[PDB]
């Protein structure tokens, strides 16, 4: 073979992990935001 | 006298092996720290290469890359194998009488 096939493929296999970490974090952050704001509404309401 | 001796020994190694390591490094560019792949360096002479190639191919199937570059004799050859097919490739070299 030729190492330029697998050399330039590795740097796509690397992107397939990377985009994975993104959409893991950026989803669990939204839920935490939805929980925070929900329990704030539960104060605003309780006190009212 | 220790410094001069150190330089001569040093120079001797550098002289023997600059071209083999240079050829082997290029062959396994990025492949020496990727967990993904494992590489095995080994020295081949021109006569030796067909036998080795056949021997790897029975051991390691078609899920392998064997590429070689020529130093000034034979070739230092590098085989790329998946991690855990490392043993299959080494057995093939050991059986041939090819050292690493």
């Amino acid at each position: 073979g030729l190492i330029k096939s697998l050399a330039e493929k590795e740097k796509q296999l690397l992107e397939r992990l990377e985009a994975a970490k993104k959409e893991a974090e950026e989803r669990v952050k939204r839920a935490e935001a939805e929980a925070k704001a929900l329990l704030e509404e539960a104060e605003a309401k309780a006190k009212a | 006298t220790r410094q001069k001796q150190e330089l001569e020994e040093e120079l001797a190694l550098a002289q023997a092996y600059l071209e083999p390591l240079e050829r082997l490094a290029a062959l396994a560019h990025g492949l020496d720290k990727s967990p993904f792949l494992r590489v095995i360096p080994f020295l081949l002479t021109e006569k030796e290469l067909p036998l080795v190639e056949e021997a790897l191919r029975k051991a390691l199937e078609d899920r392998y890359l064997l590429a070689h570059e020529a130093y000034a004799g034979g070739v230092p050859a590098l085989v790329v194998v998946h991690r855990k097919e490392v043993d299959q490739a080494k057995a093939a070299l050991s059986r041939a009488g090819v050292a690493e």
